DNA sequence: AGCAGAT
DNA sequence: ATCTGCTTTGGGTGGGTGGGTGGGTTGAGGCAATT
């Protein structure tokens, strides 16, 4: 019932 | 052969040379674009001396350099009481008595972003004083949405400082208070003369606008006068 | 620009028509590739 | 009244 | 795009647990040092 949104580090 | 940039430029040479009349009155008269031209010029010229002559020394370092035209002696000195509305965006010349010097002020070239999710960042000039900061990253890959942050001392700098400057006694008619103007010197100028000094100033007559208050956008109908210097003697 | 951000230096570029557009900067009192690009930019 | 924010 | 809401100038109709390196500056009275 939650829209999340994930972001990682190895994208740096 | 020095490695300077900066070249003192006399006005009269202009009125000498039959090409250059029109080129001195605009300068009188449009002086910020015409040194402007004159700068770029300088550049050129300078580039294709080496170019042409085909000299060892080194091209990469002459690209590197900001070159600049001091023009100086181009009419009759005024009087600081004789500054009309009439002359805002002109060149004129004052001679007066430096009274005061403020410390170095850093003015913004260039400002310095970074994103907080990538890590990217990107460089944007500034323009009268206004920062085109961006609403997104400029990589596809991360277009996140205002995720910038000015990273204060990655940014580029130039030099500022504000000078008072007071008229000379003979130019009292009377010998009432004499008045005060005040001056902008940038870069090589700065730190060009100490108080006490007698200097004559070559600078284009500016006006801007002051705001009511620190909050609003409300600017007083009364604007405030100073000179932008290209040259010190 | 060489100068300082404050030296206001304003443009005028012609149009294959007869209309005129303001730019703002040195760079762009020089050269038109960079006034195009600011044309673009400034959107 | 101009500008700073939540629906 | 519209609706909701705070705060000025500068001044005591905000104050002294915000101070005087944030500005509102003469007049009087007490104290140490100079005489
Ligand atoms: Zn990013």
């Amino acid at each position: 019932s939650f829209k999340s949104r994930a972001l990682n580090h190895v994208k740096k | 052969e020095l490695g300077t940039s900066n070249l003192n430029l006399d006005a009269r040479n202009l009125l000498a040379y039959k090409q250059t009349e029109d080129l001195y009155h605009q300068l009188l008269n449009y002086p910020q674009e015409v040194i402007s031209i004159m700068d770029q010029t300088i550049k050129d010229c300078m580039v294709s001396l080496i170019v042409d002559n085909n000299l060892d020394y080194d091209l990469d370092e002459i690209e590197t350099k900001f070159y600049k035209v001091r023009p100086y002696n181009v009419g009759s000195c005024k009087g600081m009481r004789e500054l009309n509305p009439n002359d805002i965006d002109k060149l004129i010349n004052l001679k007066g008595l430096v009274l005061r010097s403020t410390p170095v002020i850093p003015d913004m070239k260039v400002a310095f972003f970074k994103c907080n999710v990538c890590d990217h960042t990107m460089a944007v000039e500034i323009d009268r004083g206004v920062i085109q900061e961006p609403a997104r990253c400029e990589r596809i890959d991360c277009n996140e949405p205002n995720s910038m942050s000015l990273i204060h001392n990655r940014c580029s700098f130039a030099d500022k400082q504000v000078i008072k400057l007071q008229e000379t006694p003979d130019f009292v008619p009377d010998g009432q208070t004499p008045h005060s103007i005040s001056l902008c010197v940038y870069d090589e100028l700065v730190d060009s003369c100490r108080a006490g000094d007698r200097i004559e100033v070559t600078g284009t007559f500016r006006s801007i606008p002051i705001r009511a208050n620190s909050r609003q956008r409300v600017l007083k109908s009364l604007y405030k006068t100073y000179v932008d210097v290209v040259h010190v003697k | 620009s060489a100068r300082h951000s404050r030296f206001g230096g304003l443009l005028s570029i012609q149009t294959p028509d007869k209309t005129r557009l303001t730019v703002s900067g040195s760079q762009a009192l020089v050269d038109e590739k960079i006034a195009l690009q600011k044309l673009d930019d400034s959107k």
